[PDB]
């Protein structure tokens, strides 16, 4: 309720960050497979 | 939770979600859970499209933590939002800002042979008002000798031509003898003492003016957007503003399951906490647990 | 019954890049067929080896590869 | 001996990331007062048991430094805890290196794989791959050699770990990662980048770093 804490109210709110996760969430696993099958 | 590979470079970070995290981690290992092995593995190009985007989940609750000065009078708030931004750069695996934008340069252009070709390679890099001040005394040194310029050093063509550059160098004002003297050195501690105060005295000018042209664009955005919407009626306001965040909301309720969209509605709940409980004792301000 | 053939690389080969490089090239044609070669050096190049066969090219380069990795993930990052 | 005799009566004066400090300084110079090590290794012990995420985990590493050079033990929840924050805070600092930090490990890997007989490049190439083995607490080793039951790591220490005075040694914390890798089963043979740049080609830093694994393990 009230009284949160004072490391929860640190955080900035509307960065990105988790989109900035949520894609290399989703390129680097999908680049692996990439360079593991790769000939020109 | 976090793929160890971000808990590593969390640790340095001083941010309040990525120190949580780490916090949390730290207490997993506390209770004997074994320290999983980090892969030495991915290869040279999927290692630094990692430490890309590594860095930025450094540097976009980072850049959110650090004031904009903003309408500020004097030096240092502009070298308190420049230095906040290099403890920014060492605290995501930056390097100094020197030593990562000459590493760009030698990277690409690895394969330059002749300085026109160094000169559109590294077009994105410097400003096109000293990329054309480069390439209209490079068509000089074109002129006296009437052959490609090389990127060799040991040519005397070129040798004319850096003679020239350095006309153009110490014309932007940037002191090119003080900047060369620095990143080659010298042979006594002494002497390269003096240098490293002159090129710093170069360096905190070169920032600082890089900060307040950042300052300065925000300040003028800012004052044309508000002069923009000073001259609505208040009517069109009210709903222009109503309809832009309605439709910012659904666009996070229309993404169901993901972790951006569960934290963008989890953080429109804590705005809602932040203006509640000013809402009971507004002379306190939020209230904090204590 | 030959096939002429010409390696580009970015430096001067070894005499073991020379012997895992006809390897690689022995698996570009489909017969049993012998490359001669021709070597030539390009520091444009990142390392690797481009092969002209006359009528075709296979680029393992690094060059090409950096090229083709940029272009993956330019593309990727896109629809995500 | 006036500094940690006077560090042995004082300690509930410090701090606990001021205590890890302490004696983090005095096993980096070499004291062996083992009471001086359990005065202050009273004081971080019950503040890591209350909250072990009150320390950096560079000062939990500075810890497992002192609770080995000394070898003044820990309570049995701490002393391993610590030992996983060595190989977290040594694996931060790879993922964060210099880039010439980097480039420096890329060239004495290649001189140590030349050392080990390599004539050509897809040889050393294939060589500084295999000598990226694990570390036992889960960190990385750049290059780690293995002949049977005897280890040898090569380190690298550029120039911001090393004095910036004229003779230019390595500052204390490459003893520092040494002894703890020493603990570990490695020999550690420690290459200066002030002493290895210096040489002209490959063929004389291949002796150099043949040399300096002679010199901590002969069996390479």
């Amino acid at each position: 309720a009230d009284a949160k804490a004072l490391d929860e109210l640190r955080k900035p709110k509307f960065s990105s960050k988790y989109l900035i996760q949520h894609v290399s969430q989703k390129l680097i696993p999908a680049v692996k497979e990439w360079e593991k099958s790769y000939q020109p | 939770a976090v793929s160890k590979k971000e808990v590593l470079y969390f640790l340095s970070s001083k941010d309040a979600e990525s120190s949580t995290a780490v916090k949390s981690y730290l207490k997993s290992l506390y209770a004997g859970a074994q320290v999983e092995a980090t892969e030495t593995d991915a290869s040279e190009l999927i290692a630094q499209l990692e430490k890309k985007y590594l860095s930025a989940q450094v540097v976009e609750p980072g850049v959110h933590n650090i004031a904009l000065p903003l309408g500020e009078s004097g030096s240092a708030p502009v070298k308190r939002y420049a230095a906040e931004l290099f403890n920014l750069g060492a605290q995501a695996g930056f390097e100094c800002p020197f030593i990562e934008v000459s590493k760009k340069f030698g990277q690409e252009t690895a394969t330059s042979e002749t300085v026109k070709d160094v000169l559109n390679k590294t077009k994105s890099y410097v400003s096109a008002d000293y990329n054309a001040a480069l390439n209209e005394v490079l068509s000089s040194v074109e002129a006296e000798i009437n052959g490609p310029v090389l990127f060799d050093g040991k040519t005397e063509g070129f040798k004319k031509f850096a003679a020239k550059a350095k006309a153009v160098a110490v014309s932007r004002g940037l002191p090119a003898d003080t900047i060369l003297a620095y990143c080659a050195g010298s042979a006594n501690e002494d002497a390269a003492d003096k240098v490293s105060k002159e090129f710093f005295t170069w360096f905190e000018s070169a920032y600082t003016a890089d900060a307040a042209a950042e300052v300065k664009a925000i300040e003028a955005e800012a004052a044309s957007i508000l002069d923009r919407h000073l001259a609505k009626p208040v009517a069109q306001i009210r709903k222009e503003q109503a309809s832009a965040y309605a439709s910012l909301l659904k666009r996070a309720e229309t993404a169901k399951g993901a972790k951006w969209a569960e934290k963008y509605l989890e953080d429109v709940k804590a705005v809602q906490w932040f203006d509640a409980s000013v809402a009971e004792a507004p002379a306190s301000g939020p209230k904090v647990a204590a | 019954k030959e096939v002429y053939c010409t390696v580009i690389t970015a430096e001067p080969l070894d005499k073991l890049e020379r012997v895992e490089l006809t390897k690689k090239a022995e698996k570009f044609v489909d017969a049993g067929f012998k490359l001669v070669m021709q070597e030539k050096i390009d520091k444009k190049l990142l390392g690797g080896f481009v092969i002209e066969f006359s009528d075709r090219r296979v680029d393992m380069s690094t060059a090409k590869k950096v090229e083709e990795f940029n272009n993956f993930v330019n593309k990727l990052v896109l629809s995500i | 001996k006036a500094i940690v005799d006077a560090l042995k009566a004082s300690a509930g004066d410090l701090a606990p990331a001021q205590a890890v400090e302490a004696a983090y300084g005095l096993a980096l110079s070499g004291a062996t007062d083992a009471e001086a090590f359990k005065a202050l290794f009273g004081v971080v012990a019950p503040a890591i048991e209350k909250a072990p995420d009150a320390l950096e985990v560079s000062s939990l590493a500075q810890l497992h430094v002192a609770s080995t050079i000394s070898g003044a033990k820990l309570p049995a929840a701490v002393g391993s805890f610590v030992a996983k924050a060595f190989g977290l805070a040594a694996d931060a600092a790879r993922l964060k290196r210099s880039s010439a930090e980097s480039a420096l490990v890329a060239d004495v890997a290649a001189a140590t794989a030349v050392a080990f007989g390599a004539q050509y490049r897809p040889e050393v190439a294939s060589a500084v791959a295999s000598y990226v083995k694990t570390a036992p607490d889960g960190s990385v080793l750049d290059i780690a050699i293995t002949k049977g039951d005897a280890k040898v790591l090569v380190q690298a220490v550029p120039s911001s770990l090393l004095t910036s005075t004229t003779p230019a040694k390595p500052l204390g914390h490459v003893a520092a990662y040494s002894k703890v890798r020493e603990a570990q089963g490695y020999a550690v043979a420690v290459v200066p980048a002030n002493e290895f740049e210096a040489l002209p080609d490959q063929k004389a830093k291949a002796q150099y770093v043949l040399a300096a694994i002679k010199k901590v393990a002969p069996s390479f």
